[PDB]
């Protein structure tokens, strides 16, 4: 056997994917998962992929430190070779997805841009939970149009000058992080 | 045990205390009525092989009380593959004269099967390890059983954060670590042969037995424990075996 | 794209890039400033990830800029939901549940079996004492 490498964290709205390196060749992999204090739980067993869904065992608590490693078995089956995976932290490094732009009405002299509910990994008593369901005030929505406006809802009212078709772009923020602090921008709207 | 806690009298119900000529020698878990593992080097200066007592119940040395239950050691058996001076197979199998009588206070861990302690035990984080050792390294013993909370480790991690030391022992497979390298928790040398008892599903399970490690709770180093899972097979073989004349037997390993 | 008859009028994202596929320049020549032309060029053109129905076992998709994420039924796990839980109850998987000792039969479902002193529950994963003082509990808590 070989130890993996390159372990890295693929995570976004907590889909949580650890991602390694190399391809196989007469081995396969076990991953595992914990938190500093807690027992390590084995996902992907005997995989050939180079890749393990994550999202069950970190949604459980996403502010949750966690930590991973690959087990590196010979095939046709004493400690095995692997590697420990980067700390990782979702609610602190989870990337905010690509919002869209739900609807935009002129209400008034005003118009009413509405951000779609971003939905995360994370479900609550049966359904997923949205991005401002698990972020609560963490989050806001950032509006660039045609020039910047900000909201802790997911919905931004604005002042239009009459009958002038702007467009619209919007993008997801958590202020607080110092990293991976936004989504990539939505599609553009216009009126 | 550095940094611990006393143990509740009957909640370590089967740690043992090895006496040899009536004077403390070590730790030991009972896994039966009859018989109590315990570690190879524990037994590398004996001479007087007949006046080895195991006593059960015990918690306050300074103290009797009609829960202690002493015991005639009958057999000591090692490895024959163990080194005494050396910590590569330090484990011993001890036959009690006589059987203990369980009760709320004496009662044995489990000896887990192989493949469970190793698959599902091992991933365990924390296990408890006790004994009436050494409260600081070099320091006084323990008057009450002592006992603690330790995290395991792999090897490969156990390694990476040790400090480096000439003249070290190479931790085996017949081996793990276990504690902190910060200084503060650790089993010591008084501990010795003592349980390291994992806690699974509602039911405790014997996997390490307090061995070595440099100093106790020294900055930069972690206990280190045999790995029982590697001697399942050759502890149940021997308890079925017919006594001998002699006290101590080497027996071959695997 | 192009069609004369259809060029007389003035330029119209609807037109052009809404109802029919348009070319960069085309989109430039509509916002006319570069940054405003590359954040509605970056999405448009990025094609939508879900196209091929990448989530399997019932998922949902969710497309992303060169990427998705796929939503999952409870039963389900894997970047494609493509994981079975069901199909995962292995000894090397929390015990396969069970309470003490799990044994593997490949092809047929793993059983549980217990430490002595203790016996297998009906339910076919607890283990329950069959003695007084069965090994590994503590008498004086419980
Ligand atoms: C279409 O679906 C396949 C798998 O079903 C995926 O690999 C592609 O990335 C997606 O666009
Ligand atoms: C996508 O999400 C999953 C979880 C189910 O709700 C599907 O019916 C839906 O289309
Ligand atoms: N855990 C320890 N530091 C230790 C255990 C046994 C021993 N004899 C010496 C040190
Ligand atoms: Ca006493
Ligand atoms: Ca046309
Ligand atoms: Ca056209
Ligand atoms: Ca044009
Ligand atoms: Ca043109
Ligand atoms: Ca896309
Ligand atoms: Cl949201
Ligand atoms: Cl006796
Ligand atoms: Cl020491
Ligand atoms: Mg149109
Ligand atoms: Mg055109
Ligand atoms: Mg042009
Ligand atoms: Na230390
Ligand atoms: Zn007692
Ligand atoms: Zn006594």
């Amino acid at each position: 056997t070989v130890a993996a490498y390159n372990l890295t964290w693929k995570s976004t709205n907590f889909k949580t994917i650890l991602e390694w390196e190399p391809k196989p060749v007469n081995q396969v992999y076990t991953v595992q998962i914990s938190t500093k204090s807690g027992d390590w739980k084995s996902k992907c067993f005997y995989t050939t992929d180079t890749e393990c869904d994550l999202t069950d065992e970190i949604v459980k608590d996403v502010k949750q430190t966690y930590l991973a490693r690959v087990f590196s078995y010979p095939a046709g089956n004493g400690e095995p070779l692997y590697e420990n995976s980067p700390e990782f932290t979702p609610y602190l490094e989870t990337n905010l997805g690509q919002p869209t732009i739900q609807s935009f009405e002129q209400v008034g002299t005003k118009v009413n841009v509405t951000v779609e509910d971003e939905r995360t990994l994370v479900r609550r008593n049966n359904t997923f939970l949205s991005l401002r369901d698990v972020f609560g005030k963490d989050l806001i929505y950032t509006l660039y149009y045609w020039k910047t406006a900000k909201t802790n809802t997911n919905e931004f009212l604005i002042d239009v000058d009459k009958g002038e078709n702007y467009c619209f772009s919007v993008q997801a923020v958590i202020p607080s992080r110092t990293v991976n602090r936004k989504s990539t921008d939505s599609p553009v709207e216009c009126m | 045990i550095v940094g611990g806690k006393v143990c509740p009298k009957g909640e370590c119900p089967w740690q043992v205390l090895l006496l040899v000529n009536g004077a403390q020698l070590c730790g030991g878990t009972l896994i039966n009525t009859i018989w109590v593992v315990s570690a190879a080097h524990c037994f590398d200066k004996i001479k007087n092989w007949r006046n080895l007592i195991a006593v059960l119940g015990e918690h306050d040395l300074s103290e009797h009380d009609g829960d202690e239950q002493s015991r005639r050691v009958a057999q000591v058996i090692i490895p024959s593959t163990y080194v005494p001076g050396t910590t590569n197979h330090d484990i011993a199998l001890l036959r009690l004269h006589q059987p203990v009588v369980l009760t709320d206070h004496v009662v044995p861990l489990c000896l887990p099967e192989r493949t469970f302690s190793e698959r599902t035990l091992a991933f365990v984080r924390f296990s408890l390890v006790s004994g009436w050792g050494q409260l600081l390294d070099r320091g006084a013993t323990a008057l009450e059983l002592m006992v603690l909370n330790v995290p395991r480790l792999m090897t490969q991690d156990c390694l990476q954060q040790s400090r480096k030391v000439g003249d070290s022992p190479n931790i085996t497979e017949y081996m793990f670590c276990a504690g902190y390298s910060d200084g503060s928790k650790d089993s010591c040398k008084g501990d010795s042969g003592g349980p390291h008892a994992t806690h699974y599903r509602g039911t405790w399970y014997l996997t390490g037995i307090v061995s070595w490690g440099q100093g106790c709770a020294t900055v930069g180093h972690f206990g280190v424990y045999t790995r029982v899972s590697q001697y399942i097979e050759w502890l149940q073989k021997l308890m079925r075996s017919e006594p001998r004349p002699g006290v101590l037997l080497r027996a071959p390993f695997p | 794209a192009n069609a004369f008859l259809e060029e007389l009028r003035p330029g119209s994202l609807e037109r052009e890039c809404k109802e029919e596929q348009c070319s960069f320049e085309e989109a430039r020549e509509i916002f006319k400033d570069a940054e405003r032309t590359k954040l509605f060029w970056i999405s448009y053109s990025d094609g939508d990830q879900c196209a091929s129905s990448p989530c399997q076992n019932g998922g949902s998709c969710k497309d992303q800029l060169q990427s998705y994420i796929c939503f999952c039924l409870p039963a389900f796990e894997g970047r494609n939901c493509e994981t079975h839980k069901d199909d995962q109850l292995i000894c090397v998987n929390e015990n396969g549940g069970c309470e003490q000792y799990c044994s593997d039969h490949t092809g047929t479902k793993r059983s549980c079996r217990c430490h002595e002193g203790y016996s297998l529950l009906a339910d076919g994963v607890s283990c329950t004492p069959t003695v007084e003082y069965p090994c590994g509990k503590i008498p004086i808590l419980e």
